[PDB]
């Protein structure tokens, strides 16, 4: 059972550079074409860049060319996407791919196959500063103004999870992330119960508990 | 370099069939493709290849109830007796000269599950981030399925088109929607005014949630 | 040879009983079988008399007529015609004296040397 | 030709010392399916190697997808089971029209339960009734005795999916060995009396090529001459045999009676004949510029073989 595990990406500065990697196991790697497919948030999939299993035969989306560098180690079965000049339209979730080679008398040539998909990896690209986020106050929390994701909310430490439902993050023209988690509750437990949302932002070291009262 | 065109969105009762079709440009007609499958919060699945003659092949572990047809400049992905877990994006690939091409995808929406409309809690601006030199509408819409809404907010019956963001919708633990909107404003545009409005539309359904500074 | 296995061969008239005609004729290629056999020991099959020689890493003087073949050769290491005619890279020798080899006389031992011991430490006083 | 056989006892064809023309598999549109896995399927004429495998069976197009390196399933392991590290094409087309019967093709069958996975390349015939509980089956079937092998219901009325298909995977094995499979090799047409850059077999270099008197043995190849230089080669088509002339080549050397006097010169071109560069071919070269007469006189300046040059009226 052939299985792809992309090696990580993260938060980088326009401009600079990052080495992604894929570790095959399960098949013979060497003999096999190798891809590089990214989806940005909420876009669909794009083609990037494929390889040969031998010979170098490199072919690159033009979004890419110039930038990006495909390439492998078959010693150790493992693919790698080098970004170099990374801009904020890179940011996205970067897969490998794997597939055989095919004789396709539309072409005359050799077409790459895609018939298996690695898990993922994270690559985001902004010019912005490691932030922790404000936490302010059916009942809830705003999590206002951090970078980069993610941030957790637990509620009452955790032992208070029925009604809880946590947002994805938005993406704001400032650059900076913002999310809420909001739990609805018996309306007449507000009197007697204390609900504290616990915002935990671990690139920042930013730990903040917000009781929430009306 | 071939285009791939597909519809954006599709949706079949539970139980009842779809066919999704991927109508690859007439340049380059009788070209491959395969049919690939991306259900939420997941990687990609490859599905099979179609060649102009009818003639699939499927990966490995993919049921019966996909099968590929071909016709023209055309290719179809039938899905019968579809079930919760088909819910899912389907892209459809190419090849072109050593590089591959991806269509825009097609989002098939299950409507077996129950229909809801939404439930619009609308906060204003918490004082302690008023006092923060900041004020920030929180919109969230919750429990509605299907998972598709607008939102349009109005001050004093005007549209407010900037400081506005909203996410998409997202699946409940109880297997309904939500989605939050944010409104960003200065403290002084909180302040002059008479009523903000959060106005979600679902299934051309409006809900109408005011609030005002006092 | 480095995995092909070359068959040469000559195929004669004969007229001595019990024999091996002082004659000289060169073996043609017959076959070079692309085969990786690692060969040490080898067996004949049969159904009579036959001979079995083995090959040196020598050199010879071998002449060419004007068709292509071989007529004759030159062992030089023979003896010292031989090696003379080697020299020379003629069939012929001159008369003359003629340099044809370098003697050397080798080592029979290794002498190794190295001063008598005396002086020694007084390990004696405690380890002995 | 295909006809692939069953799939229990896929049939394995050794292909060795021979030209493997892989162009005509290429080049034709008959099949649906060509993966290739470790190879190029458009550069497998320079590919070299010790022993090509033909496993010839017919599958389900479902199991298309068991026919890899790491693949499961009823095909892809009871049947025929391919390695991981698989190295070689797998080349398949539908055989509706040619394998499929009306009243269902049950002659083909695959084996749904057996004991254990097959091993690569393992061809295991055994029919053996299957015992699937405790009980012995004693030659008969019934509840938990059941035949290790299943036939398919081909019928020219079935869908893609239940079409018979056939697969042949050419393994490539190198071996320290030759390796005596290969595909075609290029050739051109011979170009004689003129400098080309040359090479026959693996003898190369640059020369004028020209028709030959000598006589080769039926085994020579090439000939060499007394310091190591061929001379003349075996054309390895037509059993021609060419002498190797290297390409014409000299000193170019300027004669010509001062610019004191005149500022016309001739021009001697040494050893080159005259249909290859008042033109005068002597024994010393091709002379241009010079008128040459009859007349002899004290020799002025010397161009070699007897012939003298000179500034006259
Ligand atoms: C023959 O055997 C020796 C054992 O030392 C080995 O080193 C050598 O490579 C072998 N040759 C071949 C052709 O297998
Ligand atoms: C060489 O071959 C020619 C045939 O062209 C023959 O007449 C001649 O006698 C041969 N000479 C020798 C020494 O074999
Ligand atoms: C070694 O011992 C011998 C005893 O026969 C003596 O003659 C010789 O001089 C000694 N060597 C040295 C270097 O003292
Ligand atoms: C020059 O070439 C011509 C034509 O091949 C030939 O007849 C003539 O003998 C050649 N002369 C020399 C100098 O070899
Ligand atoms: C020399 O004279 C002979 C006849 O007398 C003639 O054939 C030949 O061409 C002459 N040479 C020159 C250079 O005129």
């Amino acid at each position: 059972q052939v299985q792809l595990v992309e090696s990580g990406g993260g938060v980088v500065q326009p401009g600079r550079s990052l080495r992604l990697s894929c570790a095959a196991s399960g098949f013979t790697f060497s003999n096999y074409a190798m891809h590089w497919v990214r989806q940005a948030p909420g876009k669909g999939l794009e083609w990037v860049a494929v390889i040969s299993y031998d010979g170098s035969n490199k072919y690159y989306a033009d979004s890419v060319k110039g930038r990006f560098t495909i390439s492998r180690d078959n010693s150790k079965n493992t693919l790698y996407l080098q970004m170099n000049s990374l801009r904020a339209e890179d940011t996205a979730i970067y897969y490998c791919a794997s597939g055989y080679t095919g004789y396709d008398y539309f072409v005359r040539g050799d077409y790459y196959g895609l018939d298996v998909w690695g898990q993922g990896t994270t690559v985001t690209v902004s010019s912005a500063s490691t932030k922790g986020p404000s936490v302010f106050p059916a009942l809830g929390c705003l999590v206002k103004d951090y970078f980069p994701e993610p941030v957790t909310v637990s509620w009452n430490s955790g032992a208070l999870t029925s009604g809880v439902h946590t947002f994805p993050a938005v993406l704001q023209s400032s650059g900076l992330y913002s999310l809420s988690s909001v739990v609805t509750v018996p309306s007449s437990s507000l009197g007697t119960q204390t609900y504290i949302c616990n915002v935990n932002h671990k690139p920042s070291n930013t730990k903040v508990d917000k009781r929430v009262e009306p | 370099q071939p285009v791939l065109t597909q519809s954006p969105s599709a949706s079949a009762s539970l139980g009842a069939s779809v066919k999704l079709t991927c109508t690859l440009s007439s340049g380059h007609s009788s070209y491959a493709i395969a049919w690939h499958q991306q259900q939420p919060e997941k990687g990609p699945r490859y599905l099979m290849k179609l060649n102009t003659d009818g003639s699939h092949s499927k990966g490995d572990g993919i049921p019966d109830r996909f099968s590929g047809s071909s016709s023209g400049a055309e290719r179809y992905l039938t899905i019968s007796s579809l079930q919760s877990e088909d819910e899912a994006d389907y892209y459809c690939q190419t090849w072109g000269t050593g590089i591959l091409v991806f269509g825009g995808g097609t989002k098939l929406t299950v409507l077996g599950q129950p229909k809801a409309a939404p439930s619009v809690t609308l906060f204003p601006p918490s004082s302690e981030e008023l006092q923060a030199n900041k004020a920030t509408l929180v919109c969230l819409i919750s429990d509605f399925y299907p998972g598709a809404v607008t939102v349009a907010w109005k001050a004093d019956s005007s549209p407010v088109k900037a400081g506005v963001e909203t996410t998409t919708p997202s699946k409940q633990s109880n297997n309904k929607y939500a989605a939050s909107s944010y409104l960003s404003l200065t403290p002084e545009q909180w302040k002059s005014h008479r009523s903000y409005s959060c106005q979600v539309t679902h299934e051309g359904s409006t809900v109408e949630k005011t609030v005002a500074p006092t | 040879i480095d995995g092909y296995f070359k068959i040469y061969s000559k195929h004669t008239p004969i007229n001595l009983v019990r024999d091996l005609p002082q004659g000289f004729s060169a073996l043609e290629p017959l076959v070079d079988l692309p085969i990786g056999i690692n060969i040490t020991r080898f067996q004949t099959l049969l159904a009579a008399a036959y001979y079995v020689g083995y090959l040196q890493p020598r050199t010879f003087l071998l002449k060419y007529n004007e068709n292509g073949t071989i007529t004759d050769a030159v062992d030089c290491a023979l003896d010292p015609l031989s090696e003379t005619k080697c020299t020379l890279k003629s069939f012929t020798v001159e008369k003359g004296i003629y340099q044809t080899s370098n003697f050397r006389v080798q080592p029979t031992e290794s002498i190794v040397r190295f001063p008598n011991i005396t002086n020694l430490c007084p390990f004696g006083e405690v380890f002995n | 030709a295909t006809r692939f056989a069953s799939v229990y006892a896929w049939n394995r064809k050794r292909i060795s010392n021979c030209v493997a023309d892989y162009s005509v598999l290429y080049n034709s549109a008959s099949f649906s399916t060509f993966k290739c896995y470790g190879v190029s399927p458009t550069k497998l004429n320079d590919l070299c190697f010790t022993n090509v495998y033909a496993d010839s069976f017919v599958i389900r197009g479902d199991e298309v997808r068991q026919i890899a390196p790491g693949q499961t399933g009823k095909i892809a392991d009871y049947n025929y089971k391919l390695p991981d590290d698989f190295t070689g094409c797998v080349i398949a087309w539908n055989s509706n029209n040619l394998d499929s019967k009306v009243g269902g093709n049950y002659n083909y069958l695959y084996r749904l339960f057996r004991k254990s996975n097959l091993k690569p390349f393992e061809r295991d015939i055994s029919t053996e009734i299957y015992q699937a509980g405790s009980t012995p089956c004693n030659g008969v079937e019934g509840f938990n005795c059941y035949f290790p092998l299943q036939s398919y219901g081909f019928q020219p009325t079935n869908g893609v999916g239940y079409q018979p298909y056939r697969v042949v995977v050419l393994s490539f094995e190198l071996l320290h060995a030759p390796a005596t499979v290969c595909g075609p090799k290029k050739s051109t047409n011979l170009v004689k009396n003129k400098c080309v850059n040359f090479n026959f077999n693996g003898l190369t270099g640059t020369g004028v090529l020209t028709e030959s008197n000598k006589k080769f043995l039926p085994f020579q190849q090439f000939g060499r001459d007394i310091a190591d230089t061929t001379d003349a080669v075996r054309d390895p088509q037509t059993l021609e045999i060419l002498d190797i002339t290297p390409c014409s080549f000299g000193g170019v050397s300027v004669i010509t009676p001062g610019t004191n006097t005149s500022n016309q010169v001739a021009v001697l071109y040494q050893d080159v004949n005259c249909t290859e560069v008042n033109v005068f071919q002597t024994r010393a070269g091709c002379l241009i510029g010079a008128e040459h007469v009859n007349n002899s006189y004290e020799c002025d300046i010397p161009i070699g073989a007897g012939i003298c040059a000179s500034y006259q009226t």
